[PDB]
RNA sequence: UCGAGAGGA
DNA sequence: TGCTTATCGGTAG
DNA sequence: CTACCGATAAGCAGACGATCCTCTCGA
């Protein structure tokens, strides 16, 4: 059994906290600003459907790197069948989850390269708004600013409604190629 | 044969913490039980099988922890339970001192 | 009822005897934070005889011709003899003597000398003798800048509590005392050639072996001490057992058993209330 | 373990919380209603009724039952259960505390006697203790029996100004017997003309006050805001212990032999089924307390049967039932009887006899014991081959093993099973396997006074019934051998197995602290002939000389 | 919805794999347990990251036995969904009551009454499918959806989502 | 200068019946029996009643008295005695028990 | 309150092994070695995982570290090797 | 199993 | 070995 | 001279009293 991190107190019974909602209203575990195994008072880590990707792929291609040094002693179809067999030179078969995630990942990436996330990241998170609001910005496509305002309902009042339109042209014209 | 009061001090006289703790465990009463992590209560109602772990009145299935304690004091925990008093089983410090 | 009481004392690993609430019974296990079963009765020659003895035994007179040592006793017996600097260790080894002698009257006041004390000292000189086939007739090795530095180097190799601040120092200083003053009573510079003709190579492995013997006799932090000390006091209670004690006339006192039921009550009773008076 | 495995983590409990059991969470806690005062038989046909006794709970007889979780009667615990109380009940323990608080808090307006402005309070709110606190609070509040509203002058001008609510006066309370009166003053030249008015001090009427009382006061008073509040003091919900707790027993087959406490809680049931039909009917006012008192009666001997100044209560033919307080009560007894001090397993005992061909730290076991008794020693490349020896020697050749524990929880009782001449005996297998010589266990004699008397020898399994042992070891023990009975214990693990060796040993406890001087030394036939021997009148010839020399164990061969 | 969390597991190893190779079973066994597995607490636990940089730090050996608990502090990828998340992904599972799509590790639900009035149910098409006019939801199709609810479930979190509201449908 | 002659007392019932007892443990009972401030009595009432936690104090004499008392304060057993370990069935700070003991990955590969 | 951990320098402790520590160091690796643990030190014929337990200790070839603990809380990890076996 | 008595080092 | 509760007589208001 | 502040007595129950072990005899 695990359920560690943000752990004490509980002082009887608790009335749950509340609902978890896109109203900002998240999970008792899941803070704005919560610690580390540092120590440190860390923001919040949330990825889009883009940054995400990339960040299960420098962990599983380090894995492989790594697993094999003890043994001594791009593109659209051709990146679903490299995820597929690195996925089973890394993890076993019985992790089904992950091989669904990797799949769902890769083919709803709204920037496929590193090059163009850095920028992306970089106009974002800067705007000076919640960390998970970021991670369906940059997850979902939106044209209009009414859109964004519909599918992201913690903004309304957080952003002007013309501002908010300058940001996703810049997501449009940053976009990668399928 | 009985290792009463006496030959539990001795024991404890000489510094010998795990054959004193064998003696009154293992080669005695011994039991293991499962405590709610909120309640601090044996409420649990732990099934081994369909991993039901739940705990009327936590709803839980998640905070719950298994504990090796005598049988004798098990059984103390429930007498005193019977008579309204809450030997809350607390796993975690919250005091140091 | 003594055991239920001392179930929590125990020494811990800062050499303090605490409990398990975390209060302090003792800063130092005993005063002097030693394990109870590495000690002997050993006698202190500093405190008994005449103060005309006493200066004909421990005071080394250099600028003397009678008062000195004899050169069958030292290697370098001439020219020690009416030096300054030396004579000016021996007048701080003699002053330390006379120290001890005030020190120690002021404590044991009755005169008494045999007082449990660890490291067997009346032992490693009698084993010193054997192990190394020391004569009467041939001088030592050593000086007298041996002797006194010797013992003096030896006083601080003895660490009961470990320090770094003025409190733990002072208290580690005073934790000694008795048996550093013990250790000055038998290791004087005098004594050392005039009773026991030790050699430089006798009394180097002498000081090595007081060292490693005094720290194997400091106690071991686990320890049940209160435990321990419940059934070395309510074990004697079985054995008594006899009331009379003339004497020295003393009939009608409460003694053993019945005066300790008072004493662990309290239980404020008359039974034996008479007071001395001098 | 309980036997089986379990996914939830385990660990060392650091602290224990003690409090109270609030009516409200024990019918959260309850598995099962409680409503039939009979026990055995469904509907007075078989098998335990949904009433009393496993209605949704703790198994009985051969059957794992136990609320759908079945597990049997080994590896269940029990499941609580709860019973709603008619009318409310002081808890006998705290008769004296609630009595005490409705002595400080005063009533109707359900506030403090004292406040902030008294001196006096400051001083006893002072040490932030919990009992000592409320004892300063106990002797002042005492007195001054009368609610206030306005009362400081000597902090402000002249003038008064509001703190309290109503200045209702507050009587003087005594304990005759179960229930609590309070007596009302005025008399005045009015009403009553000199006596006082006297009324009784029902649960209901204390139960309000202590609801009404602030979240601050009871800080004041010593009490808890979550575990020990005042309103769960007095009972209006009682939880019933399941059949491990109370057990059913139950000898032959068609037979009850229920437990004490069993039927005393079946007799609360049959007191409040009573005030359960007379509340609800024609209430006849001054009939429903001759019962309710009964029902006081019964919920507080159920607890404490001991009990007070002149009530006694029996479970006739005449002999009285076992209280909760007096089944965990001192000496033989739960705490004493049951956890300070336990009968254990893997243990000796025997007529004790000496002798002087054996060693300090040895002891002389009966074949019989080292045979009847058994250590557990895993199968690791290091035995293998000497495991296989005692496995084929078996329960009966002395060197030999009684049960073979496999990589999964299971015994191979070798006295019994078909396939005691084979086994291959895999690696990591425990071994149950007799006694033999060299091996430190720990050797008791009763009284164990001083550190001694519970020290580890060194087995030589020997004939003949009767615990061998050395003579010169005979002072830490201080017994004799005129009939003298010792205990053995035999250690279960390799760390206890050292923790013995390596501190409890016969040489180690040489030197008693108690005195720094030796426990042990030369007695008897061997102190008699060393006087003898020791002098220049008695010499040895060659022929006598040789075979003395002979007998030192440590001799170099040189004459 | 992706969140990396840093978190521990509590591990008890046998005395028998106490050499040299230990430190790299001790990762094994780590996410052998934790990766791919699913908690409501925190979410999916995807993958462990960081394979090499895992603090350990001294695992304490048990009173009775030499078994020690090693407090494996380790940071990896969770997809913890909300009761108003709005997520597009691709329908997998179709019938008569609605249809099932796959976000991620989880499947989420969407029924005929979740859904547009103006759309139905066509159960003259192989593969099952729901027409409209032009638009048709066939055995995959991509779908933006608005979590209504969170269901936790065993050890797989599960999903009830719409597409009757303005800007979600079809993509 | 109370437990000097308290000691003085209880020596003179020692020196009166043969058998020597070292100062430490008459030292030791008087050193618990004074620090607290006044006169500790080793009785029901005296020592029994202190600031310890509800097990170690209800082992002795006043058992289902103390437990009532742990119950109605809110009292918090902290868990660091003898009597508490012992009645929970747990290895007690105690010689053996009083220090843990782990494993280092750095030595394991260390030695080989 | 937060690590608390008393570094490898500036030690307060006695640097001699107690007889509990070595008793606690000698039971838990016999255990170990009876538990079928890999042994360090090259063993010569010994059937006993206690005889082993006191030869490893000869080498100081045993993993083992010591948290000994404080009344005030604190702790100093002190390894086998550090910790001089006189007795 | 409970309760009462007898006896032992 | 304690505790509990009236009665008492006394300084100052 | 009276109201109040604490003084000593009147009245007054509480719960504990070696550690282990052997055996019979009922209701």
């Amino acid at each position: 059994s695990t359920s560690t991190f943000q752990t004490r107190r509980r002082r009887l019974k608790k009335v749950e906290e509340e609902e978890n909602a896109a109203t900002l209203q998240l999970g008792q575990e899941f803070q704005l600003k919560q610690i580390n195994h540092q120590g440190e008072e860390e923001e919040l880590i949330a990825l889009n459907l883009s940054e995400a990707r990339l960040v299960i792929k420098e962990a599983l291609v380090e894995r492989r790197r790594a697993f094999k040094r003890s043994q001594k002693k791009e593109t659209r179809e051709k990146e679903l069948e490299s995820i597929d067999v690195l996925l089973e030179q890394t993890t076993g078969g019985n992790n089904k989850d992950l091989k669904n995630t990797m799949q769902y990942l890769t083919n709803f990436s709204r920037f496929r390269d590193q090059e163009t996330v850095g920028a992306v990241i970089q106009l974002l998170k800067s705007t000076g708004l919640h960390p998970f609001e970021v991670a369906q910005l940059g997850s979902l496509a939106c044209d209009t600013a009414d859109e964004a305002k519909t599918l992201i309902p913690s903004l309304n009042n957080k952003i002007s409604d013309d501002e908010l339109e300058r940001i996703l042209k810049e997501l449009s014209n940053l976009e990668t190629l399928y | 044969l009985r290792f009463g009061e006496m030959e539990r001090d001795c024991m404890i006289a000489h510094g010998a913490a795990s054959f004193l703790k064998e003696r009154l465990m293992e080669a005695s009463d011994a039991f293991r039980v499962h405590i709610c992590g909120i309640c601090g209560l044996m409420t649990v109602i732990a099934k081994l099988n369909h991993n039901q772990f739940e705990c009327k009145g936590c709803d839980n299935k998640i905070d719950i922890y298994q504990i090796h304690i005598p049988y004798a004091a098990k059984l103390l925990f429930q007498e005193l339970m019977a008579m309204n008093i809450t030997p809350r089983l607390y796993t975690d410090r919250s005091r140091d001192f | 009822r003594l055991v239920k009481a001392l179930e929590d004392i125990m020494v811990h690993y800062d050499n303090t005897t605490r409990n398990s609430l975390g209060n302090v019974i003792q800063f130092i296990y005993g005063e002097d934070g030693m394990d109870a079963a590495h000690i002997e009765k050993q006698s202190l020659d500093t405190i008994g005889g005449s103060d005309a003895a006493f200066e004909k035994r421990y005071r080394v007179d250099l600028l003397n011709t009678d008062h000195t040592l004899d050169p069958s006793l030292l290697e370098s017996g001439s020219e020690i003899l009416g030096d300054l600097k030396l004579q000016v260790l021996l007048d701080e080894e003699y002053k330390q003597l006379v120290k001890d002698r005030k020190f120690l009257r002021e404590v044991f006041v009755d005169g008494e000398a045999n007082w449990p004390l660890p490291v067997n000292i009346r032992r490693i000189i009698q084993n010193a003798q054997q192990t190394f086939h020391i004569d009467h007739t041939k001088p030592s090795d050593l000086t007298i800048k041996d002797i006194v530095l010797g013992v003096k180097d030896l006083q601080e190799n003895l660490l009961v509590l470990r320090g770094k601040n003025e409190i733990i120092q002072n208290a580690q200083r005073d934790a000694v005392t008795l048996f550093c003053c013990l250790l000055r009573s038998r290791l004087a510079t005098r004594r050392v050639l005039q009773e026991y003709r030790l050699t430089k190579q006798a009394f180097d492995w002498v000081l090595s072996n007081i060292e490693a013997q005094f720290l194997r006799s400091v106690v071991h932090p686990g320890e049940m001490v209160g435990v321990l000390a419940a059934q070395s006091i309510g074990e004697p209670a079985t054995q008594m057992t006899l009331f009379h004690f003339a004497g020295v006339a003393s009939k009608k006192v409460t003694s053993g058993v019945p005066r300790l039921k008072e004493i662990l009550n309290v239980a404020k009773n008359m039974k034996t209330p008479s007071l001395t008076v001098y | 373990v309980g036997q089986q495995y379990s996914s939830a983590p385990l660990r060392t409990v650091k602290e224990v919380q003690f409090g109270l059991f609030s009516p409200e969470e024990v019918r959260a806690i309850s598995v099962a209603k409680i409503r039939f005062p009979e026990t055995m038989d469904e509907t007075q046909t078989r098998a335990k009724i949904g009433g009393l006794n496993d209605p949704r709970l703790g198994s009985i007889d051969r059957n794992l039952k136990c609320q759908t979780c079945q597990e049997g009667m080994n590896e269940c615990p029990g499941h609580f259960g709860h019973i709603d109380l008619a009318k409310p009940v002081f808890h006998v323990g705290f008769i004296a505390k609630i009595k005490k608080v409705c002595e400080c808090v005063c009533m109707h307006c359900g506030k403090l006697l004292l406040d902030e402005h008294n001196e006096l309070m400051r001083q006893a709110l002072a040490i932030k203790d919990s009992k000592k606190r409320f004892a300063a609070i106990w002797t002042l509040c005492k007195t001054k029996m009368v609610c206030e509203t306005d009362v400081p002058s000597e902090d402000d001008p002249t003038q008064l100004v509001s703190r309290g609510g109503c200045g209702n006066t507050q009587p003087t309370i005594r304990k005759d017997g179960l229930k609590l009166v309070g007596s009302w003053k005025k008399d005045r030249a009015t009403g009553d003309a000199d006596e006082p008015e006297l009324r009784v001090l029902s649960t209901e009427e204390i139960l309000n006050i202590f609801k009404h009382i602030s979240v601050k006061d009871f800080t004041s008073l010593g009490f808890n805001e979550v575990f020990s509040r005042p309103e769960w003091m007095i009972l209006t919900c009682l939880p019933v212990p399941p059949p491990p707790v109370r057990p059913s027993i139950s000898f032959n087959e068609s037979q009850r032999g229920e437990d004490d406490l069993t039927f005393k809680l079946a007799d609360i049931l049959k007191a409040n089924i009573s005030l359960e039909t007379l509340e609800h009917n024609g209430a006849p006012h001054h009939a429903i307390e001759e019962a309710e008192s009964l029902l006081q009666f019964h919920v507080a001997t159920y607890m404490d049967n001991d009990i007070a100044g002149q009530p006694q209560a029996l479970q006739k033919s005449g002999r009285p039932v076992k209280s909760i307080r007096a089944r965990l009560k001192g000496k033989e007894g739960r705490i004493r009887g049951n956890l300070m001090g336990k009968r254990v397993d893997f243990s000796a005992r025997t007529v004790i006899s000496g002798d002087p061909n054996l060693e300090l730290d040895q002891v002389g076991v009966p074949k019989s014991i080292a045979k009847t008794l058994t250590y557990p020693e895993v199968v690791t490349p290091y035995n293998i081959d000497r495991l296989t020896q005692l496995v084929r020697n078996g329960p009966n050749e002395h060197p030999g093993a009684k049960y073979v524990i496999r990589d999964s929880g299971d015994r191979i009782d070798l006295r019994y099973s078909k396939r005691a001449g084979d086994i291959q005996l895999q690696y990591g297998w425990k071994v149950e396997r007799h006694i033999m010589d060299n091996d430190p266990v720990l050797f008791n004699r009763q009284p164990s006074l001083h550190k001694m008397s519970m020290m580890a020898h060194r087995v030589k399994v020997i004939p003949y019934s009767t615990f061998r042992l050395n003579l010169s070891v005979t002072s830490p023990y201080n017994a004799d051998f005129d009939g003298d009975e010792m205990n053995l214990h035999v250690p279960q693990s390799e760390e206890t197995r050292a923790e013995l060796s390596q501190l409890c040993a016969v040489p180690l406890q040489i030197v008693s602290p108690q005195s720094n001087k030796p426990c042990m030394g030369i007695v008897q036939d061997t102190l008699c002939g060393i006087r003898k021997l020791t002098l220049r009148d008695t010499f040895i010839e060659l022929d006598q000389v040789l075979n003395m020399l002979y007998w030192v164990p440590d001799w170099d061969g040189v004459i | 919805m992706f969140f990396i969390k840093d978190l521990s597991l509590n591990i008890t190893l046998h005395p028998s794999f106490f050499g040299p190779r230990m430190k790299q079973y001790l990762k094994t066994k780590l996410l052998e347990e934790v990766e791919g597995s699913c908690t409501g607490k925190f979410g999916y636990i995807l993958c462990v990251l960081d394979y090499d940089n895992i603090d350990i730090q001294r695992g304490r050996i048990l009173p009775t036995d030499g078994s020690a608990e090693f407090n494996v502090k380790y940071r990896a990828v969770v997809f913890k969904p909300f009761k108003g998340e709005v997520v597009d992904g691709t329908v997998v599972s179709c019938s008569q009551h609605g249809f099932e799509v796959q976000v991620g590790p989880m499947k989420v639900f969407v029924t005929k009454h979740l859904m547009p009035q103006d759309l139905t149910f066509n159960a003259g098409s192989n593969p099952p499918s729901y027409q409209s006019s032009e638009d048709v939801i066939t055995i995959k199709s991509r779908i933006r959806v608005k979590i209504e609810g969170c269901i936790s479930q065993v050890s797989s979190i599960h999903a009830i989502g719409s597409i009757k509201e303005d800007y979600l449908g079809a993509i | 200068a109370g437990r000097a002659a308290l000691y003085k007392e209880v020596y003179n019932v020692i020196a009166s019946d043969g058998s020597y007892v070292n100062y430490r443990h008459m030292a030791l009972l008087v050193d618990v029996m004074t620090t607290q401030g006044g006169l500790t009595s080793v009785t029901r009432h005296g020592f029994n009643r202190s600031n310890t936690g509800a097990l170690m104090r209800c082992s002795f004499e006043e058992t289902v008295e103390i437990l009532f008392e742990a119950g109605a304060s809110a009292e918090l057993d902290d868990c660091r005695g003898v009597s508490e370990n012992v009645i929970l069935g747990q290895m007690a700070p105690i010689g053996t028990g009083a220090f843990d003991v782990m494993i280092d990955e750095e030595s394991l590969v260390k030695y080989m | 309150l937060k690590e608390k951990a008393i570094p490898k320098d500036q030690r307060a402790t006695t640097p001699y092994m107690t007889k509990y520590e070595r008793a606690r160091i000698l039971g838990t690796r016999a255990l170990q070695i009876s538990m079928n643990a890999p042994v360090f030190v090259d063993l010569e014929g010994e059937t006993d995982p206690l005889r082993i337990a006191m030869k490893e200790l000869a080498e100081k070839k045993i993993p083992l570290v010591i948290r000994r603990y404080l009344p005030d809380g604190s702790f100093e990890d002190w390894s086998v090797e550090e910790l001089i076996v006189d007795l």
